[PDB]
């Protein structure tokens, strides 16, 4: 018996000027079977402006989502109802991944939220909490498909051409569908349906999208 | 274990076990220290010339650090336990920080131990008051004073022990700021023989300089007492 | 192995009204000589002399705990420790640390001052008591000493002729062992006197 | 006891944690009396036979007894004897000192030559009283 | 073991020498790092090993000798009392949680009479030690890779009646042999000496 | 990682790359490998990414608590000894971190170096990391104590570059700092690919 | 790997240098052993490795070049034909009974026109090799522990138009860096050079 | 086993011990560490006792068959190359032997050394075995090329002795040979215990 197990799936996020698009496919799978196709336990809401979006092991995912859930509640009780920012949550994430360094979580995390200025910033983590603010991020089994793809079309590097204007919410969303329709073709542990979260200052809207079932 | 609350409050907001620990210091031997420009002197009472005491001369002012020395007043058994906590703290400091300990750091530790015994179960306060003097790594002479309540404060001329207020109100109207070395030893003698009897074998004075500490012997102390004894005759002649 | 790290062999024989004890002079680290003038014997009183072999770090640490316990025995009980009480004392010390065991093998020789009975004892590293009436031996050359001591011993020996057998048994066994040698230091002891002799050996 | 740091030492111990070094001291009944009698005659360059005769003579003063009795007096001396248990052969690189200190307690055969010198010294200061 | 320590005692001095090399698996960090820690005014120790346990063992030994001089009114303890305090820290660490100190050291000192009643040792002291807790008083001791080159050199040339200059040119032969056969580049050797007037840092032999 | 730093007549210059690779995959390219401890200290990063960012944030907490209690700045001889006592305490716990501290205390400059095993050394010239062996040969050829401020910034920026060009675990954006008596200033911040067409046009 | 080989080619010469250290696990056997084998009058190879396979590989290569000059009436083959014959012996040995050669080598040479119909290479040749059978023509190649110290040194200072003296003082900087950072004592470096007039043993840089 | 041989102005002096130990038990004390190959060559033995005595008996057969076919003596450069090609052929077969060949051919002397892995080196000064590291430091201190015949016999007998005194795997009876132009002569054969009361009376 081994107490670690990879449950597939991928999560990707692209942050804009006053928004973040956050996505993650709904597909749970085990040893060689397919457990489910409708797991919503991959992206978790902490505050109305900051989400966490983790994947890897499904059992240690649900435990990390709850300990993150109540450290926000002790923050809210001890500060007079003040909701924590993205920078406060993502440093809370970076410490708790190191407090369990010798029996760690088999999760790979992304804290996704808005700034105090309103701009969206995504963070990424290893298994022990190496953080960095960055404009996008892709974790999971299909990370090596999508993270070079997001390098080629967001940074606009190695292309002798002038810069396009700033990406809207719609042109970011239609871009991010081209990655999950690309990861459903070439990765066997990825893709039944991907759920898009659009975090704006006037609440969050939620969409769904269909991928290949095989 | 036994941890019943001993140091409690009075119906007038006083701590009885602290006010009664200060009374044990007011019967202790008087110790006077003044602050100069390049030197620190501290003089203690050194109970008597017992003639039965050992010919090996016993120091009253104890060494705590290389540059920080300490003199106390109160119960001599409580003060020995207090200093072996402070002598253990200097070797905790230069094992975790690779530095010589400042004078203001050691006094905040000893005052932290005095206050910690005033808020424990089964513990009475320490019945000692200390005068701590020493230099930093950059010169800067210092002189400190802790009470049994645990309050640290740095002074320009300090006196503890029996007749606490008697010396301090005397040497706040005769203190000259920025003395030399020979003026400090002369000023510590004339403040200490105000309280102790006129004997010459019951003063133990010490001069602190930078990386050089010199205890005064028998015959060197005879030179400074006579210069004080001839001047206090002039001070009485100035009154009449 | 850890037991043959430092080198050194200690043995003892029993005579009529006397016993001998003899160690070598070598200290080492598995092939190389660290010192050439180091005995392994220890004397606690005028009746008991014991020798330690094994790991030299444990040869000094255990002998400090023995001297801590032998001198505390003389303060509590107003008397010198006897041979049967000393051998049963450090038998118990090697059994308390049975899972973290000391790497010593004490070779105890003792005698009664008033009666004249010799008492030999050689425990293992885990404290196994064993009292032969003829001889005891421990160390790296211990397998060579059971041949030398058993083919040369007889029960009725004088103190002068028991030394001659124990000395030729130590040296002939250390000429076949490459972790023991460099002379030998012996100690014959009767009811009346203690004589300590240093013996010529090969400097190889 | 003797150490190599300051030689022969003598200490008191109070039931409060306080101690003090001394050259002569008294604890028990009439310790305030026996301090003054030791203060009247103690000098630096004093031998052990002059110190043991000082020790027995002040002991008879407090319990007001001429002809000091040996059944009611216990003595013990702390001096250095020549070292006998030196074993240079099993310790080749260890140095042994020449003389070692030995705490001992005198018997009745050892204290009778010293108790008959303290009453005579009391008798020597008795013929010159009037 | 890559760095050697060489020490020999004579009639009125103890020479020590320790190569000041510090490396990172093949990369020379330093060439002049002092590895002979001055414990007391008449005592020093030449520890070898990696730089992790070597500082943390010597600072624990040095601050406890100084603490035992604070609590004992500035009375300097003997060299055997310091050496037996050292191997107590080696022997209690091989049976502990944190593990054994990987330090090999040579203790050196000179015994002076602290008072007129002291009739102890007058001569010099030199103690071989180990990482396990072995302690041995020895005429000369050596650690490192080049130890076996120079221990048999001191079998040939060491004499108990060597002078300050004759033992100074012996240590120069001790340093030139390690430069000749050992593949590890030991170029600067930090020669110090303990005499009746304290320690002294010899500039000539390097 | 190819962090180096050296000490000269005029202060200390710290120079790093910005690349974090988890084997043959490059995780990131904008990693800050200098955690400024406060406005007069610096700390560097090599080895494990989480082991360095945790304990130099612990080190930045013990330096701030020093100034609150004692009212004065911490020295660098006390700052590394905090980091070295932490590191030696966890030497059997498999940590992987190699960090330099550099700062201006009241005794001038000092450039230390702490292992993951409790070592602390005091020199004027280091280069740490997997590609540091490339950064020695170009630095030891051109180092001297009395360099100017501009030439030592040029020697540091050029010695990072020849190790980023050769080591697979090094590269990105070469960041050069300068520790003078008033604190530290970020000198330059430039890409390694742009720096190739300056040194070899 | 304990011993370094440094080679760089220029407009009309190829420098080579190989430390003459031979050791037995820490004991310096030699300090002057020639490790740059003169294969032909215009070709040489600087092999590194232990002394077992290093002689037996170079003697097999050298005696077969000489045999191919016996059977072909003294016609000297090109430097690429020798280098491709060498890596055939490395690559066929990693899949054989006896095992792989543990030799790392730098081939060097100068191409001269053997007749008037030869219109091949005129310039110098320098080939990096490996123990597996990797072959790469390179402007400069380095082996050993100190290779990474000096390959980034030649990234800084090497120029294609260096003269005989300017590359001679560059190789002196190459030898002084290995003495500065590598813990392995490389003190004598055997600098040779291949020019249009054959090989030459440079006495100055050591 | 401690075994050395050196080259000087006057020939080659070979000096050995005579001890064979199986770990901590000493098997024998009269082992001839020098196998004379013929009346102008020598060969020493170190490492495995059977691996040396076999292949230096094979080497003594290939040197005798050389003289039968070619009518002349074999050189030392051909004699070691026979032993080195044998040794390199069995380098994966776990052999343990380290041997020096020494002799006077028509080109003066030459002193070689063959591993168990196929190496062959040409120097003037060797010391092989487990206790060789003790025999270097007393020999490198007192070696020079123009020693006399008696002093170089004294330096070899004294350098073996300080290795037998310190190493547990070396000892016995120090055997000193001398290789001059007419062949070899057994100089001395003396016990190590008798040799202690000569050098330290
Ligand atoms: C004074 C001094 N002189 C030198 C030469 C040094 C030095 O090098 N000290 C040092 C200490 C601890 C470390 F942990 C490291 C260190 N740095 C690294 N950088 C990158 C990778 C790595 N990265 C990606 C993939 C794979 C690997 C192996 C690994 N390490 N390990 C370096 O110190
Ligand atoms: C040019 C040169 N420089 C040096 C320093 C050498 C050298 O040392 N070459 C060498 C080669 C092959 C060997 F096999 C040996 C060799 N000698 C030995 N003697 C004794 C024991 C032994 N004995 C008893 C018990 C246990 C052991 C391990 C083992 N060995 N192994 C030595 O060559
Ligand atoms: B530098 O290259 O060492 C750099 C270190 C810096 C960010 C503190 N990063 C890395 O290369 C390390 C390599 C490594 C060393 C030791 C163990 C494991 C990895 N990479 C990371 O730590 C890493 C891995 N994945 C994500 C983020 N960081
Ligand atoms: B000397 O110690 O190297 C010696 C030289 C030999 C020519 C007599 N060799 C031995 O003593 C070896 C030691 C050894 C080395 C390597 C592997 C195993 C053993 N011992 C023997 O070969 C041996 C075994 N049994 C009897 C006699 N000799």
């Amino acid at each position: 018996w081994s107490p670690y197990q990879d449950n597939g799936g991928t999560t990707a996020a692209i942050a804009g000027k006053d928004f973040v698009i956050l996505a993650g496919d709904t597909r749970l799978n085990g040893d060689f079977c397919l457990h489910s196709r409708h797991d919503q336990s991959k992206i978790f809401q902490l505050t109305p402006y900051t989400y966490m979006a983790s994947n890897g092991m499904q059992a240690d995912r649900l435990q990390l989502q709850q300990m993150l859930k109540y450290r926000v509640k002790w923050y809210k009780y001890n500060n007079g109802g003040k909701v924590p920012s993205t920078k406060a949550i993502a440093q809370l994430m970076s410490t708790m991944l190191y407090h369990r360094r010798f029996f760690p979580y088999y999760t790979f995390n992304m804290v996704v939220g808005l700034d105090e200025e309103g701009h969206g910033v995504c963070y990424s983590y290893d298994a022990v909490g190496s953080t960095e603010p960055f404009l996008y991020g892709t974790r999971g089994s299909a990370a090596s498909f999508v993270e070079p793809l997001l390098d080629c079309l967001i940074n606009r590097q190695h292309m002798t051409s002038q810069a396009p204007p700033e990406m809207t919410k719609e042109e970011t969303l239609a871009m991010l569908k081209n990655a999950f329709t690309g990861a459903a073709e070439r990765d066997i542990y990825t893709g039944d349906s991907v759920s898009f979260f659009i975090i704006t200052k006037d609440g969050v809207q939620q969409e769904s999208f269909e991928l290949r079932k095989d | 274990s036994y941890d019943r609350a001993i140091t409690v409050f009075s119906p007038d907001g006083h701590l009885f076990q602290v006010e009664y620990a200060q009374e044990a210091v007011k019967k202790g031997l008087a110790a006077v220290g003044v602050l100069g420009s390049d030197s620190v002197v501290i003089a203690v009472e050194k109970k008597s010339a017992v003639k039965l005491q050992d010919s090996r001369t016993i120091r009253k002012i104890y060494k705590v650090d290389a540059n920080i020395y300490l003199a106390f007043a109160g119960l001599s058994a409580d003060a020995r336990v207090l200093i072996n906590k402070a002598q253990l703290e200097c070797q905790r400091f230069s094992l975790n920080y690779e530095d010589t300990m400042d004078v203001d750091m050691l006094v905040r530790y000893v005052a932290g131990v005095q206050q910690k015994s005033t808020q424990s179960g089964g513990s009475r306060p320490f019945g000692v008051a200390t005068v701590i003097g020493g230099f930093n790594e950059d010169g800067k002479p210092h002189l400190w004073k802790t009470d049994p309540s645990g309050m640290c404060s740095a002074w320009r001329a300090v006196a503890i022990g029996r007749h606490d207020q008697t010396v301090i109100e005397y040497m706040e109207k005769s203190y000259k700021d920025g003395m030399s070395r020979d003026e400090c030893v002369h000023f510590a003698i004339k403040s200490l023989l105000e309280v102790v009897e006129s004997g010459s074998r019951n003063i133990e004075l010490l001069v602190l300089q930078y990386k050089e500490a010199r205890y005064l012997t028998e015959e060197e102390l005879q030179k400074f007492v006579v210069e004080v004894e001839k001047e206090r005759e002039e001070e009485a002649a100035a009154k009449k | 192995s850890i037991m043959a790290y430092s080198g050194g062999s200690v043995m003892a024989m029993a005579g009529k009204e006397c016993f001998v004890i003899i160690s070598d002079n070598r200290l080492g680290e598995q092939l190389k000589t660290i010192s050439t003038e180091v005995p392994k014997l220890h004397v606690v009183n005028d009746s008991i002399v014991y020798g330690l072999t094994g790991l030299r770090t444990d040869q000094q640490t255990f002998a400090n705990k023995v001297q801590f316990r032998t001198e505390m025995y003389k303060l509590r009980e107003e008397r010198d420790i006897t041979g049967k009480a000393f051998a049963a004392m450090i038998t118990s010390m090697l059994y308390e640390a049975r899972f973290g065991p000391w790497f010593v093998e004490p070779v105890i020789g003792s005698i009664d001052k008033s009666t004249g009975e010799v008492y030999l004892c050689a425990t293992d590293l885990i404290g196994a008591p064993c009292e032969p009436e003829d001889y005891v031996c421990a160390g790296t050359a211990a397998e060579s000493l059971h041949g030398m001591c058993e083919a040369l011993w007889r029960p009725g020996m004088s103190p002068e002729e028991l030394f001659e057998i124990a000395a030729q048994a130590m040296l002939s066994a250390c000429d076949r062992d490459s972790l023991s040698g460099y002379g030998a230091v012996a100690m014959i002891v009767t009811k009346d006197k203690v004589t300590t002799r240093l013996i010529k050996g090969r400097k190889d | 006891g003797w150490d190599r740091y300051y030689g022969y030492q003598l200490y008191s111990t109070e039931p409060s944690g306080d101690y003090s070094a001394w050259s002569a001291y008294a604890i028990g009944q009439n310790d305030q009396v026996a301090h003054a009698l030791l203060k009247k005659d103690w000098h630096e360059s004093m031998t052990l036979e002059d110190g043991m005769l000082l020790a027995l003579r002040v002991l008879g003063k407090t319990m007001d007894t001429a002809k000091i009795d040996l059944d009611r007096v216990e003595v013990a001396v702390m001096r250095k004897v020549p070292a006998s248990n030196i074993d240079q052969l099993l310790d080749p690189f260890k140095h042994h000192p020449k003389t070692t200190p030995r705490f001992q307690i005198l018997t009745r055969s050892e204290l009778k030559p010293h108790a008959e010198r303290a009453d005579q010294a009391r008798e020597a200061e008795e013929k010159a009283e009037a | 073991m890559a760095e050697t320590a060489i020490a020999f005692r004579c009639k009125d001095y103890v020479m020590v020498a320790a190569a000041g090399l510090n490396a990172f698996y093949y990369i020379k960090i330093t060439d002049a790092e002092d590895k002979i820690t001055q414990l007391d005014t008449h005592q020093l120790v030449a520890c070898t090993g990696e730089n992790g346990p070597r500082v943390n063992f010597t600072e624990y030994i040095k601050c406890n000798l100084a603490l035992n001089r604070m609590r004992q009114h500035g009375r300097h303890s003997s060299c055997e009392s310091t050496a037996n305090f050292m191997r107590n820290c080696l022997a209690s660490a091989i049976r502990s949680r944190e593990g054994a100190y990987q330090v090999n050291c040579l203790f050196a000192g000179y015994d002076t009479p602290v008072s007129e009643d002291d009739d102890g040792v007058v001569g010099p002291q030199l103690f071989y030690m180990d990482y396990l807790g072995t302690l041995q008083a020895v005429p000369y001791g050596c650690h490192g890779y080049g130890a076996c080159f120079v221990t048999a050199l001191l079998d040939r040339l060491w004499r108990p009646d060597l002078s300050q200059q004759e033992g100074l040119e012996l240590m120069q032969k001790c340093c030139d042999e390690v430069k000749r056969r050992v593949i590890i580049s030991n170029s600067y050797f930090f020669v110090k000496a303990v005499t009746k007037n304290g320690v002294e840092v010899i500039t000539a032999v390097h | 990682t190819t962090t180096l730093a050296f000490r000269f007549n005029g202060g200390i210059i710290v120079a790093v790359d910005s690349r974090a690779s988890t084997g043959q995959y490059i995780a990131s390219q904008t990693v800050m490998k200098v955690l400024e401890i406060n406005d007069y200290l610096l700390g560097t990063l090599a080895g494990g990414a989480a082991d360095c960012q945790y304990w130099e944030r612990v080190l930045g907490m013990e330096c701030r608590l020093w100034e609150l209690r004692n009212g004065s700045r911490i020295t660098v001889a006390a700052a590394s000894k905090i980091l070295a006592n932490i590191t030696y305490a966890y030497r059997n716990h498999g940590l992987s971190m190699g960090t330099m501290v550099a700062g201006w205390d009241q005794f001038g400059p000092s450039l230390y170096y702490v292992d993951d095993k409790g070592s602390r050394v005091k020199q004027d010239l280091f280069s740490v990391g997997s590609g540091s062996i490339y950064a020695y040969g170009v630095l030891d050829t051109g180092y001297r104590k009395d360099l100017s401020v501009e030439d030592a910034c040029d020697l540091a920026r050029r010695s990072i570059f020849h190790a980023t060009y050769r080591d697979g675990a090094s590269g990105g954006i070469v960041t050069v700092y300068h520790v003078h008596e008033k604190g530290w200033t970020k000198i330059s911040r430039d890409d390694q690919t742009k720096l190739y067409h300056r040194y070899f046009p």
